[PDB]
């Protein structure tokens, strides 16, 4: 299982190549998981992105990101 | 009958599947504990973590104060820990009326062990998973540590550890005690006793931990007390006052 | 709690446990009762193969249930003690309470009733025994013969035979009795009973035990000496009908 | 020490006639010289053309009556609203009365 | 969708039939249409009335069929 | 497998509840169609009585629990009786102890508890019967739905038995109208018969199948039984 | 063994279904209630010279106004009778009058529910349900002559005529045609004999049939061997003159 | 593995019996209920599902009282939750008589805890499949507690359970941070109502009817009372203002 | 489609149908034969007609009788049990 430290780094790295409105607080995102390794974290990224295709944009809010990590957690472990 | 793990009865091998699985995965709940003996105190350090900011960590308890003087450190989960606590508390109180005297660690350990064994033979109950370390500073033996474990087996310690950093804790204390030719360190004030504990802890588990990540329970003659959050930081800063 | 199931339905509307109770009786020894119109005869096997039995303390097959009533059986002795004991108590219970000697019908209802209970009620199994109950009602000179199964069912029968080769002994008996002219004299009804029971015991004339019940407590067990004599005679009869 | 048993007075009168019957009772309720009530129905309709009065001591009346009121209810339920006969009701009371004598 | 393909008497109310079927799946609503037609086949009708469909439901579709009214 | 969790009543399964419990909910639909309806001052119960034969006489689908209360069953009979006795017992005691009639709500919550206890007990079983219990207490007119796993709901109107969904469509439309008629018994009663014949679609209605019970502000538990239901069709 | 609380996907218990299987194997019991009586008739069956055939009957009296004929297992019908006598006797003592046949069936059906492991609702003391169904016939002064069919499942229905047993499928069908609402006691008994003859593979004698009747100047009355045979004698000649 | 899916009278190697897992799952399969601790009190709110107009308001509230000052609300299956509470009540009546004082919120957590834990030592008794959120004000401060179906329970600052558990913790965690703990009890009704709104977004197949209750030592005086009237009505409006849609 | 358990009227028809082809001597009513079945399957019925014919052939016969049909019911059902 990852650290709290491992999750943060990987969230920051995945959202760095990604286009976004707003500075993201990766630290919340980490709390919203409990031991997500890089593959699980990627599903959360795309999930946020889905509400952004709908909101007719290539950017994402902080707001999207909080909801997104939680919906992926609930649908499995 | 039935089978050997659908109800509690002997295995093919004369083993009991349920007691061995009770040893294993009840200490992997993000818990690691050690207990060491003072000169005129007994110190316990135990991990204790809260994963939300929305979980009040005061109610979070895994060092319990069984009586005003008695403490019991539970390694294992809160459903089990409260079945053992209710029993412990009751036993403590009963003892106090009937025999007119405060409850020793050893007597409580022994009584709980025999009871668990009976529940181990039962075909409609389980042995509890918990590992119970009973602490005080008895006036009939000095500082004491007695630990029961789940099989109905129990035995007295002078210093103990649980969780898979057992080897690390043991070796540091063993070498130390072989050199000094004592298994109890000498120092009056509780403060210096907690510093001795931390020294061996930090080295052995290879990390230091926050105030709210620790919980430290101290046994004194006729009191057991838990250290407040600031009080647990005071100690961690005090070794670093030296550095 | 051990009031839970131990006897269950069949899908065929039998009960598994009652079908298996009847098998133990068949493997077993043979008991028979044949009626006159003056007596009721009960024959019971004692086929001692081995000669190392001492036979005055080797269990009998004849019990008093009452002074004018007998019970004979074929089946496990162990189970049969438990039934025999409850049936003696019931004769004395009536005697005490009604101030009256016991009537055969009610006793039969009682014997039926304990066996019936143990099929219906949970954490008990029925007995391994079928019985014959016979005797005479008070101030009555006509014979009474009842059969009860460990199913708990019950019937009257003019004659009935149980245990091993029940078929063979029914089949024979059927040719030698009519309800319109049943035997008047003890000697000839006993002759018939000994002859049926000869044919299934194989060799036996000390291995056959006859007890002849006449009205109201005249109950007399005929002896080996007497039986050997009827067997001789039967060997004379079988070359008068050749 | 204790025996609650006393008396509370009152008077009842029953007359069987030709097709009819009465249960007449006064409505005064006493304990000694004090007035407990100056109206309190001392004949009461239990239903089914049966009217009933337990004169004597009040404390037993109230009890006798409550046991019996629930029997009127249970007779109806268990036997599909078949009304209770004066003779049958009398037997039912006999058993109630006889049920306490200790 | 089913009722385009095949004749009906154009009176049939899906909503009402839908209340009358409990815990039906899509494939099973398609098998009712076939059974409604088997009533019709016997009756000498080439379309289906409401009744014809009600009767279709009563017959098996083999995974669930609403017809329950027995118990004494 | 089915057979793995079925044998005793003490197991949960991944579904969230035991298979056997669903089979108890299923039985209700087998048994008799009964509709329940209320306005706000009276509440009406309409029930179809079924028998087995011509030379059979009806089994009662209304069991009167009090002179201000009764209930209808749908589903398994033997449990419906064991329950109606319990409710009788509960009622009487309330009257003996507290001088109290027994509220519909109050009864529902006691009945629920009894139902949990018989679904944690392993030899025990779900009852396999649903009930529509009606009353007028000092809480007003009431209809409750009881289910044999301990599910208790207070409703304006509902149905259990043959095409429950059937009746429910009818009631939900005519709802706003009939419930504001407050102080006229007959209308609410007439809506009950109008409803029940449209749920039917493989049965027909007749006079001596139907039986109506009304309780209310000025109607003490009264059954119209046989002939006298004609004048509500 | 087999579940005692485990239902079919419909929701009809295994044990109930199995109860229905033993019933179907007994000899027919047929009742017609008329306006002057209830007739209950049985096929007793079996004729042998090694059998006392007129000492056994399947029509047993409960009370001076109540009988029952049975079909299915006979051993089971003894427990049902023991419960039923006790309940009727205790009610005659309390209110001095006749118990209702419907009332009796409900009291008995309550104890038919126990089988298996216990409940917390009920203490289940038996092992199976009863494997006999009954036609209980009686008189009461508040519904006159009546006939009732108790199933061991719990359901009991009032009937004007009903047949149970093995040969019930045919029997019932005949009952309807023969049934009308001006039927009397004397006709009904003759008709019973017609039905019984038809379905037999034997000659109808009173050592394979037994009649019984209810008149309210005598209660439940067994139509005796001597009378039943006289009725059989009259049948054979009249039938055998319609050919 | 096996035997642990039918029983509880023996111990899993996972440390977590498969039957216990199934009990948690039925909790997430109910409705949303939440609980908010504040700087003087607790406020409870629940989403009540509207399916049909054959249901009646405020008689199928899932808030049930224990004692005088404890309000108890749950997610999961209805029968389990009511039986659990009826037991709480009985212990509560016993408590009051014997010690002449009202039953604590910590005491009640224990009472419930021991009834659940008892059914998780036995294969012969089947445990409860509800998570119950409860709390109140007592002689020793204000308390919010959550009882989970293992027989795990703790005091929380905030709680949610059910279908809408996640969305509720998000919306709660922002509001609690902003405030010291949740400000005033008045404020807390408005805050609550926002949380329910966000939690509804996981339902959307049923409409809802908002139901709140509170226990407050500065605006109720230590009693559990419903929040209805004006106070509920301003709360619906606040939610619909900030949360749009 | 069912091929499980038929009715009394039904058992009768299937008996009647297999014995047409056979010679028979009089006194048969199908109803009586049907009566002895407490529960059957179609397999069992086919066994009663064919078995009834066998008792006749042993005695050397072409005809079938009411006695024979009864005898075949008793054998077949009892073996099926258990």
């Amino acid at each position: 299982l990852p650290n709290e430290a491992g999750r943060l780094e990987i969230f920051k790295i995945h959202t760095a190549k990604v286009k976004k409105t707003g500075e993201f607080d990766f630290e919340a995102a980490v709390k919203m998981s409990d031991g997500f390794n890089g593959a699980d974290i990627r599903n959360c990224a795309t999930e946020a992105g889905f509400f952004a295709i709908r909101d007719d944009r290539d950017h994402i809010n902080p707001d999207d990101l909080m909801k997104a990590v939680r919906k992926v957690a609930e649908v499995k472990k | 009958a039935g089978y050997d793990r659908h109800i509690t009865i002997f295995s093919p091998e004369g083993r009991l599947y349920q007691v061995e699985y009770a040893f294993k995965a009840t200490n992997q709940t993000n818990i690691n504990s050690l207990a060491v003996r003072g000169k005129d105190c007994t110190v316990v350090i135990s991990q204790k973590k809260v994963p939300d900011k929305l979980l009040d960590p005061t109610t979070v308890s895994y060092i319990f104060c069984i009586s005003r003087t008695i403490g019991m450190v539970v390694n294992g989960p809160i459903p089990d820990a409260r079945n053992a606590a209710l029993r412990a508390k009751a036993e403590a109180a009963e003892f106090r009326y009937k025999y007119g005297y405060d409850m020793p660690c050893d007597v409580l350990a022994k009584r709980m062990a025999n009871l668990s064994q009976i529940y181990t033979q039962r075909a409609y109950m389980r042995p509890l998973g918990v590992i119970l370390t009973f602490v005080s500073v008895d006036e009939e033996l000095g500082p004491s540590i007695y630990k029961t474990d789940p099989a109905g087996y129990y035995v007295g310690y002078k210093a103990t550890a649980t969780g898979p950093k057992q080897q690390e804790i043991t070796t540091n204390l063993e070498n130390h005690f072989k050199k000094s030719k004592i298994d109890h360190i000498n120092e009056e004030s509780w403060e210096k006793v907690v510093e001795f504990a931390i020294t061996h802890m930090i080295d052995a588990l290879g990390t230091e931990f926050s105030k709210n990540d620790l919980e430290v329970g101290v046994a004194t003659k006729d009191k057991f007390f838990t250290l407040s959050a600031e009080n647990i930081e005071e100690r961690l800063v005090a070794i670093a006052e030296q550095d | 709690g051990y009031d839970r199931a131990l006897s269950i339905f069949s899908p065929d509307g039998h009960i598994f446990q009652v079908e298996y109770a009847l098998e133990a009786v068949k493997r077993g020894t043979c008991a028979v009762g044949v009626k006159g119109k003056n007596c009721v005869v009960l024959g019971c096997e004692r086929r001692s193969t081995l000669k190392l039995q001492d036979t005055r303390i080797t269990p009998s097959k004849v019990s008093k249930i009452d002074s004018h009533v007998v019970l004979s059986f074929s089946g496990l002795n162990a189970d049969s003690r438990i039934l025999i004991e409850k049936a003696r108590v019931e004769a004395q219970s009536h005697r005490l309470t009604l101030e009256d000697p016991v009537t055969v019908e009610y006793l039969t209802r009682y014997v039926a009733g304990v066996q019936q209970r143990y099929t219906q009620s949970g954490g008990v199994r029925p007995f391994g025994v079928s019985t014959l109950i016979a005797g005479f009602d008070p101030r009555d000179d006509e014979p009474k013969l009842y059969q009860t199964e460990p199913s708990g069912i019950y019937s009257s029968w003019s004659a009935q035979t149980i245990g091993r080769n029940s078929k063979t002994v029914r089949e024979f008996l059927e040719k030698n009795y009519d309800r319109k002219e049943p035997p008047a004299t003890v000697e000839e009804c006993v002759k018939l009973t000994v002859r049926s029971l000869l044919e299934v015991v194989q060799t036996g004339a000390k291995n056959i035990e006859i007890t002849v019940v006449k009205p109201d407590s005249d109950i007399v067990a005929l002896s080996s000496e007497e039986i050997n004599q009827y067997v001789t005679q039967i060997e004379q009869e079988k070359q008068e009908q050749q | 020490q204790f025996n609650p048993y006393g008396d509370n007075g009152g008077t009842i009168l029953g007359i069987a006639g030709e097709d009819f019957a009465v249960l007449a009772g006064d409505t005064r309720n006493i304990t000694d010289y004090s007035i407990n009530s100056r109206y309190e129905p001392k004949v009461f309709d239990c239903g089914d053309n049966i009217v009933m009065s337990a004169n004597g001591f009040a404390a037993d009346g109230d009890a006798l009556v409550k046991r019996f009121k629930n029997s009127v209810k249970w007779y109806h339920f268990d036997h599909n609203d078949k009304k209770l006969s004066i003779n049958s009701a009398a037997r039912n009371i006999q058993h109630l009365l006889y049920g306490k004598r200790f | 969708i089913h009722s385009r393909k095949m004749t009906t008497d154009d009176d049939i109310n899906w909503q009402e039939l839908a209340r009358s079927t409990d815990e039906f799946n899509g494939a099973q609503l398609k098998a009712v249409t076939v059974e409604a037609g088997m009533i019709a086949l016997r009756n000498g009708q080439s379309s289906v009335k409401h009744e014809d469909f009600v009767e279709g439901i009563s017959e098996v579709q083999a995974r669930k069929s609403k017809s329950v009214s027995f118990y004494a | 497998f089915r057979n793995n969790y079925d044998g005793d009543t003490v197991t949960f399964s991944p579904t969230g509840r035991l298979f056997q419990v669903e089979y108890a909910l299923e039985a209700i639909k087998q048994g008799s169609v009964t509709v329940g309806l209320r306005s706000n001052t009276h509440a009406v119960l309409v029930a179809l009585k079924r028998n087995a034969d011509e030379l059979s006489s009806y089994q009662k689908k209304i069991i009167k629990c009090d002179e201000h209360m009764g209930l209808s069953l749908a589903g398994l009979a033997p449990d419906a009786r064991v329950l109606s006795n319990y409710l009788r017992q509960q009622c009487n005691y309330s009257s003996l102890v507290f001088n109290r009639k027994l509220a519909v709500e109050r009864a529902g919550h006691l009945l629920c508890d009894k139902a949990q206890k018989n679904t944690q007990s392993y030899g025990g079983r779900p009852y396999g019967v649903g009930l529509l219990i009606i009353g007028y207490d000092k809480s007003g007119a009431h209809l409750l739905e009881f289910q044999p796993s301990g599910n208790v709901t207070e409703l304006y109107g509902t149905a259990i038995g043959a095409r429950s969904q059937g009746a429910k469509t009818y009631l939900e439309r005519t709802l706003d109208t009939f419930i504001k008629i407050d102080g006229n018994p007959d209308e609410l009663i007439k809506a009950g018969v109008e409803a029940i014949s449209q749920s039917l679609r493989d049965e027909s209605l007749t006079v001596d199948n139907l039986s109506i019970a009304i309780v209310g502000k000025d109607t003490p538990f009264t059954i119209y039984d046989g002939e006298a239901v004609a004048k509500y069709i | 063994d087999r579940g005692v609380s485990t239902f079919s996907p419909e929701g009809r218990l295994f044990q109930v279904e199995y109860s229905l299987e033993a019933i179907k194997l007994g000899s027919t019991a047929i009742g017609i209630a008329t306006k002057e009586g209830v007739v209950l008739g049985v096929e007793k069956r079996a004729t042998s010279p090694l059998l006392e055939s007129d000492s056994i009957e399947k029509i047993v009296e409960i009370d001076r106004h109540i009988g029952c004929a049975m079909s299915g297992l006979t051993a089971d019908a003894r427990s049902m009778i023991e419960h039923a006598r006790t309940a009727a006797v205790t009610h005659n003592l309390y209110y001095d009058e006749d118990i209702n046949v419907e009332s009796l069936t409900q009291s008995v059906c309550d104890l038919a529910l126990r089988f298996g492991e216990g409940a917390s609702g009920e203490e289940r003391l038996m092992s199976r349900p009863f494997g006999v169904a009954l036609l209980i016939a009686g008189h009461d002064a508040d519904d006159g002559y009546q006939l009732f069919h108790a199933e061991p499942s719990g359901t009991f229905y009032r009937y004007n005529a009903k047949a149970i047993g093995s040969g019930s499928e045919g029997a019932q069908a005949e009952l309807l045609n023969e049934w009308h609402s001006s039927l009397t006691l004397k006709e009904a008994e003759l008709l019973v004999l017609k039905i019984l003859k038809q379905v037999m593979e034997e000659k109808l004698d009173e050592n394979n049939a037994q009649l019984s009747c209810i008149t309210k100047q005598d209660g439940f009355k067994i139509y005796d061997n001597e009378k039943t045979a006289e009725l059989i004698k009259e049948l054979k000649e009249k039938e055998a003159a319609e050919s | 593995g096996t035997g642990y899916d039918l029983s509880n009278s023996v111990f899993s190697p996972d440390g977590r019996n498969f039957q216990v897992e199934y009990a948690v799952k039925a909790v997430e399969n109910g409705t949303t209920s939440i609980g908010i601790k504040c700087n003087d009190g607790v406020v409870f709110a629940v989403e009540k599902l509207i399916t049909s107009k054959l249901l009646v308001p405020q008689k199928n509230v899932k808030i049930q009282v224990v004692d005088r000052h404890i309000g108890c609300v749950y997610s999961g299956l209805i029968p389990d939750g009511r039986h659990l509470v009826n037991r709480g009540r009985e212990e509560a009546a016993s408590f009051k008589k014997l010690y002449k004082t009202p039953i604590p919120i910590p005491a009640f957590a224990d009472r419930l805890g021991q009834y659940v834990q008892a059914h998780t030592l036995y294969n012969s008794v089947r445990p409860f499949g509800v998570s119950t959120i409860f709390g109140g004000v007592d002689k020793n401060g204000a308390h919010l507690y959550m009882l989970e179906p293992s027989g795990s329970y703790w005091g929380y600052k905030g709680a949610a359970t059910g279908k809408g558990r996640q969305s509720a913790k998000a919306e709660l965690e922002k509001l609690v941070d902003h405030h010291p703990e949740g400000l005033s009890a008045r404020e807390a009704v408005k805050q609550a109502a926002k949380i329910i709104y966000l939690a509804h977004e996981d339902n959307k197949e049923k409409d809802f009817e908002l139901e709140i209750s509170w226990c407050s030592l500065s605006e109720t005086n230590g009693l559990h009372k419903f929040v209805k009237g004006d106070l509920l009505q301003e709360a619906i409006d606040f939610a619909q203002k900030e949360i749009n849609g | 489609v069912e091929f499980s358990l038929p009715d009394l009227e039904g058992r009768a028809n299937i008996f009647r149908i297999h014995s047409k082809s056979m010679s028979v001597e009089r006194g048969i009513r199908w109803e009586l034969i049907s009566r002895l079945c407490p529960n059957s399957t179609g397999a069992e019925l086919r066994s009663v007609c064919t078995e009834a014919g066998m008792f006749a052939i042993r005695a050397r016969r072409k005809v079938a009788t009411e006695k024979d049909f009864l005898k075949a019911v008793d054998k077949v059902i009892s073996g099926y049990k258990k």
